[PDB]
């Protein structure tokens, strides 16, 4: 039900980072993924465009 | 509290909740144990009485 | 089953194990506990009819 898509670009340098419950430069100031939440993640690179 | 985030001492916390609550259901039987041979025991004080 | 794979999910499984286990051992002492209660009840109206 809802599905929601979150989609944006970042560096490699912070990709492992961004997972729900730890801390860091995005994950702590730039959003928030909430404990009890149940979703996917998924990373790819880009690099022709 | 001061020792892990909430996630990682979820596990912790588990034991803790296990064991305490089987201390617990020990110490109750033992109580009701006592109180039923209590109980034989102040029917025949009373039968005496 | 329709939630994880049996691997991840088996540990979920032994918290569902314990918990139940646990909830029929504390009702059984309790019903063996009212059954020798009544045990020197039923004795004692034997006596008296």
């Amino acid at each position: 039900t809802n599905v929601y898509a979150d989609s944006f670009v970042i560096r490699g340098d912070e990709v492992r980072q961004i997972a729900p419950g730890q801390t860091g430069k995005i994950a702590d100031y730039n959003y928030k993924l909430p404990d009890d939440f149940t979703g996917c993640v998924i990373a790819w690179n880009s690099n022709n465009l | 509290l001061s020792r892990l985030d909430p996630p990682e001492a979820e596990v912790q916390i588990d034991r803790l909740i296990t064991g305490r609550l089987q201390s617990l259901q020990t110490y109750v039987t033992q109580q009701l144990i006592r109180a039923a041979e209590i109980r034989a025991s102040a029917n025949l004080a009373a039968t005496k009485m």
